C-alpha cells in the first residue's frame, strides 16, 4: 500500500 | 440579491489534513474505489452526503494498510468532506 | 431545498491523472493512479457528465486547464465536477512540475470569477496526501 | 475491526478559512441565529447535513452587511461544514 | 446507515461563551454573544443534550474543559458536542487571554483518547473568524 | 453588522  | 463567491463548493478530500492518503498499485487508491463502487450503486438514488458518508465509512472500516516496511502497517484512513453546499445534491431528474 | 438538475446536460467532468513526476521534486510513480482514473471516467460518463481526462499535468497546465473550463459556457449545464489524482501536502497538490495550492486552482471557478455556474454546485474530489501523519487506528 | 482515530467527527464553523464572520449586537451572530431557527424546526426530523446545508442557505441568503465603516458594507457570508461522519446522524429515537 | 441513538442519554453539550477579553489581546467586547448562548442553550437542551455554558474561559481554562470532558464516561450517551464562541483566526481560537489552537481542544476527543465516545459523532460548532477576507457576493 |  503506498502513501500519496 | 448576492450570494457570496465562496458558496456552492464541495471538497471531498480523500483524506483529513495532516494524514497521508493510502493508494494500493494493482487496484487503485482507497477512496477513489470506494467512491466509484458506492456512485455505481448509488449514484442516481441517494443525495451527494449520503454517498460521501458511505464512502466515509467504507474507507474507514473496509482498508487497513499493508506494507513490509513495519512504519506504514496497519494503518488507517479517515476521508473528509467540506461542503459549503446550500441545496441537496441528487444527481438525477 | 435541492438543486434545480433540469438543464439540458448534467455538466463537465475534468479529471487530472497525475502519475509521472520530475525526478526534482522527489516525488515518486504513482502506480495505481490508471486504476483509478479508468474507474472514475466510466463511472462520471455514466452519471452523465462529459468527461474528460488530461494525464501528468505541469503546475501551469493545471492551472491554466482550470482557469480555461471555468470561462466557458456553463448556462445549460446542473453542475461542475473536477477530480484531482496526485501527490500533495497541507493546502497543495502536486503537478509533475512542483507544487500548486488548492485553493488557486478551485478559486476559477468563484462566484464572481464564473457567472454561469452560479448557484450551481461545484464539485471537487481530491486523492493526494495532506501531510506525514499516520493514523495507528484503535479498537 | 480497528477504527481511524480521526473518525466521526463533524465541524461546523460559521465561516470558510481565511474569511470573516458576522455578529450582530442586539441579535446575535448570522450563523448562530440560522443554526438554531432551523433546528427550532428541523432539530428532531432531518439529517444534520440537511440542517447545516439549510443553515448554509439561510445564511448564504437571508444575510447582507451593513457598517458604517465601508470595508465592511454590503458583505456576505458561507459557513463551512467538515465532516468525517461515517453514518447519518439523527437526533431522535 | 444511521448512527445508534438508543442509548439514556443524548450526550453533554458544552457551550464556551467568550464575551470580554483582556486588552493586551486587543479583541473587543463580543456584544450579541449573550443572545448567541442562550438561543444554542434552549436548542441544544431541546434536542436533549445536557447543556453547561462557561463564560470568559482562558485557554487553558477550555483545553482543561475539553480534557475534562473526554476524560468522563460516555458509554450511556450517543453522542457529544461543543459550541465555540469567540474571536478566532485561521486554526485558532481566542481564550480570554489569547489564542489556542483549535486542534488541541478537539483532539482530545479522537478515537484512542476517548474510547467510550469510540463510534459515535463528535460535534463541534464554531461562530469565530477564520482570517481577515470579505465576500463582496455577486449579482 | 460587527465581525468575529
Amino acid at each position: 500500500d503506498e502513501v500519496x | 440579491y448576492k450570494i457570496p463567491v465562496e458558496a456552492d463548493f464541495l471538497f471531498a478530500y480523500s483524506t483529513v489534513p495532516g494524514y497521508v492518503s493510502y493508494r494500493v498499485p494493482g487496484r487503485g487508491s482507497w477512496f477513489v474505489q470506494a467512491l466509484c463502487s458506492i456512485l455505481e450503486e448509488h449514484g442516481k438514488d441517494l443525495e451527494i452526503m449520503q454517498i460521501l458518508t458511505r464512502v466515509n465509512d467504507r474507507v474507514a472500516r473496509h482498508f487497513e494498510s499493508d506494507s513490509d516496511d513495519p512504519h506504514f502497517h496497519e494503518k488507517k484512513q479517515i476521508p473528509c468532506v467540506v461542503s459549503m453546499l446550500t441545496k441537496e445534491l441528487y444527481f438525477s431528474q | 431545498y435541492q438543486y434545480n438538475m433540469n438543464f439540458e446536460k448534467l455538466g463537465k467532468c475534468i479529471i487530472i491523472n497525475n502519475k509521472n513526476f520530475d525526478k526534482v521534486t522527489g516525488m515518486g510513480v504513482r502506480n495505481g493512479t490508471d486504476k483509478d482514473a479508468e474507474a472514475l471516467f466510466k463511472c462520471f460518463r455514466s452519471l452523465g457528465f462529459d468527461v474528460i481526462v488530461y494525464n501528468d499535468c505541469s503546475c501551469a497546465k493545471m492551472q491554466d486547464l482550470l482557469k480555461k473550463a471555468s470561462e466557458e459556457d456553463h448556462t445549460n449545464a446542473a453542475c461542475f465536477a473536477c477530480i484531482l489524482l496526485s501527490h500533495g501536502e497541507e493546502n497543495v497538490i502536486y503537478g509533475k512540475d512542483g507544487v500548486t495550492p488548492i485553493k488557486d486552482l478551485t478559486a476559477h471557478f468563484r462566484g464572481d470569477r464564473c457567472k454561469t455556474l452560479l448557484e450551481k454546485p461545484k464539485l471537487f474530489f481530491i486523492q493526494a496526501c495532506r501531510g506525514t501523519e499516520l493514523d495507528d487506528g484503535i479498537q
